[PDB]
DNA sequence: CAGGATGTATATATCTGACACGTGCCTGGAGACTAGGGAGTAATCCCCTTGGCGGTTAAAACGCGGGGGACAGCGCGTACGTGCGTTTAAGCGGTGCTAGAGCTGTCTACGACCAATTGAGCGGCCTCGGCACCGGGATTCTCCAGGGCGGCCAGTAAG
DNA sequence: TTACTGGCCGCCCTGGAGAATCCCGGTGCCGAGGCCGCTCAATTGGTCGTAGACAGCTCTAGCACCGCTTAAACGCACGTACGCGCTGTCCCCCGCGTTTTAACCGCCAAGGGGATTACTCCCTAGTCTCCAGGCACGTGTCAGATATATACATCCTG
């Protein structure tokens, strides 16, 4: 079992997107806040991504699959898989 | 012209309310829209999965990507009480 | 030196001149109304873009891609209740970046920002 | 450790190396596993000022500031490490707060 | 035909606006808004040509604009 | 006195901006990651395994979501004229796209 | 606080055009019966995730100053909304006209289907050059202490 | 009396002092790609069955125009709320050392489950035949639109 793994996200490695993303400076409550928004990405692409593996019956979730779970949301993937 | 079959519903939920015969027109735009999504992810998802033939398996799992939440529990609650009535006759 | 130009020669401007080349209390403070015609309106359904300058400004949209189009009554309809509606959007998520830049009145800074994040642009 | 008595008040420093003036030879703990000390002689191109070496000498590494910019002290600058020690810097840390806000007095002085 | 935008009038958009939320409208939006609902219907009518186009029609029927407002992903309802 | 020549605040971050923009390597430390889809997944159903690719396949993903969100969040930032971004923007960015 | 004025909401009554029901009809769906082709069911095996081990160092956490932006306050002046008066042309209701949407019938060209044939593109092996990496100078970037430069009064030259 | 230059304060760009970054010269490393069987899917040659291409025709629905009422637009006046620019204040986040930590790498393994075949079976497509539910059209009461005329509701504004 797992507990307490969102704040594994180390704050550095929030700016440090942040950076690539394109911005100078970065308040308090934001990277408290951006764990709130990924936590809630992933809960929508890898459910989508699971209901898959349960169909085919098989135990392992297919990299082929979070392909799928996300061409479904809207946001294609390429490279992966194909 | 799913418009008969809607208004035998509404008749039963609401058995004095009338519809509009514009309200028929968004519904039957509505329910083939529901179908084609949910008909149109059912042959995707076979075809990912190999499979030919379209089930009564592909459409439940079909459901529980498009209707968020509660509809996915109680919609797949009612899809398997039609084809047990149906499979028990 | 430069010197422009003049654009037509003759005195008369041709109007005398036939084959013409010119002649062929109480009072609401600010604000207060503008609710009032907000309720008057998010409560009501009837088109606000008037019908026959809408008929004129599709046809004219059409031309450029094909010519001689007929559009039936209908497909006219389904063209306004469409961009109404794509306004009112635009305009509630431009109405949230004005009341987040701190202002009231919406601007083409906001029109344009609204627009920017949907990636609609 | 030691602290450095740098013009009004002194700062945090960490002995670098600890050197018998009168050997005129210093001994250090080198850099990085642990690094024993060595000793070794006098650097001609080092630079001794009196104090620290009338005395035992030691070069200094101040915390805080890097080891390019670090820089050499005298033995009256330096007193054992101590909270007492580390007091009177703060008292004159103190005195050096309000020291900016009464030059600005002046500037406050000089915009009225 | 030659300017139809400018049909659009100032009350026209001040009123849409109104149902939208808004309060106070800047005047320089009256002038911009045409310019977004105008490259609005060159996108929705571009592909409503051209179903009928194809189908070798010469109207442009309800059944196409709902078909070429579908793609936009502005479905749009009671049409067909 | 005593200077231990700091750049000004604000050059050392646009600095490594103009060096992770043109950098592609991933962001978000990957074994940490890991143990949090391991972490969702077991809510959903428990007792999965997740091959190799797929657990890079979200990754890549929800990095260049997020990158989508703050290069969206800093046009809100800059649009009430601060350079600081705020949870109160990316409140915004994320209803302005109808996601919420 | 007190009170008129206003706008929307509320009531009663009057039509209608419109949705609900009736009735006839014919076309899609239900019954009935296969057939083989898809789907499930059993070993198996191997390769590929999960799991543990230890060094190690890249990186995360933590600490502190202070530098600069967040934010609050304020003065304001103009681009707004509001109201009136005039004035568009939008909407309604007709008359007229006709391209052209929709539907029929005919039947030819086109694509599904199949057997035999063959070479295109597959997996597997193997290699050596494009490139990641490191090192140390050379070069650029940035920050900041010292430094020429109009704006004033003081005493200037004087009608 | 008037008059106004000079002096001192006012205050930049510019060299340097670093840090960061680029250049280039090696130095291995492994996968891009070239080559080799081969097999199985594309190709070829033929038939058959019909989808639609084509031609003709029946009516709809659209276009054009137009004359009238009147509601919506438009322009002008005005007065004031707000966008905005300025100042001031302070807190909080960036910058940069230290100090702790756990990602990473590489390394070994074990057994688990996804990927083959064999087999066998049973389920849906295909087909034929009969009929009644859904559709279209007709109509006929009727709930909603519409006109008109109270009952509070908020809005200012003293």
């Amino acid at each position: 079992v797992l507990r307490d793994n969102i704040q594994g996200i180390t704050k550095p490695a929030i700016r440090r997107l942040a950076r690539r993303g394109g911005v100078k400076r970065i308040s308090g409550l934001i990277y408290e806040e951006t764990r709130g928004v990924l936590k809630v990405f992933l809960e929508n692409v890898i459910r989508d991504a699971v209901t898959y593996t349960e169909h085919a019956k098989r135990k392992t979730v297919t990299a082929m699959d979070v392909v799928y779970a996300l061409k479904r949301q809207g946001r294609t993937l390429y490279g992966f898989g194909g | 012209s799913y418009a008969i079959y809607v208004y035998k519903v509404l008749k039963q939920v609401h058995p004095d309310t009338g519809i509009s015969s514009k309200a028929m027109s968004i519904m039957n735009s509505f329910v083939n829209d529901v179908f084609e999504r949910i008909a149109g992810e059912a042959s995707r998802l076979a075809h990912y999965n190999k499979r030919s033939t379209i089930t009564s398996r592909e459409i439940q799992t079909a459901v529980r990507l498009l209707l968020p939440g509660e509809l996915a529990k109680h919609a797949v609650s009612e899809g398997t009480k039609a084809v047990t009535k149906y499979t028990s006759a | 030196a430069r010197t422009k130009q003049t654009a037509r020669k003759s005195t008369g401007g041709k109007a005398p001149r036939k084959q013409l080349a010119t002649k062929a209390p109480h009072r609401y403070r600010p604000g207060t109304v503008a609710l009032r015609e907000i309720r008057r309106y998010q409560k009501s359904t009837e088109l606000l873009i008037r019908k026959l300058p809408f008929q004129r400004l599709v046809r004219e949209i059409a031309q450029d891609f094909k010519t001689d189009l007929r559009f039936q009554s209908s497909a006219v309809m389904a063209l306004q209740e469409a961009s109404e509606a794509y306004l009112v959007a635009l305009f509630e998520d431009t109405n949230l970046a004005a009341i987040h830049a701190k202002r009231v009145t919406i601007m083409p800074k906001d029109i344009q920002l609204a627009r920017r994040i949907r990636g609609e642009r | 450790r030691c602290l450095a008595f740098h013009g009004p008040l002194m700062y945090e420093a960490k002995i670098l190396k600890i050197w018998d003036p009168s050997s005129k030879m210093y001994t250090s703990i080198p850099n990085d596993a642990t690094k024993e000390i060595k000793p070794q002689k006098l650097g001609e191109d080092e630079s001794i000022p009196e104090e620290i070496i009338n005395g035992k000498c030691f070069f200094i590494h101040y915390q805080g500031w890097k080891s390019s910019w670090d820089e050499w002290v005298g033995y009256d600058r330096i007193r054992a490490y101590n909270e007492e020690n580390i007091a009177m810097k703060k008292r004159l840390a103190n005195e050096a707060k309000e020291a900016k806000k009464s030059l600005l007095e002046q500037q406050k002085k000089k915009k009225l």
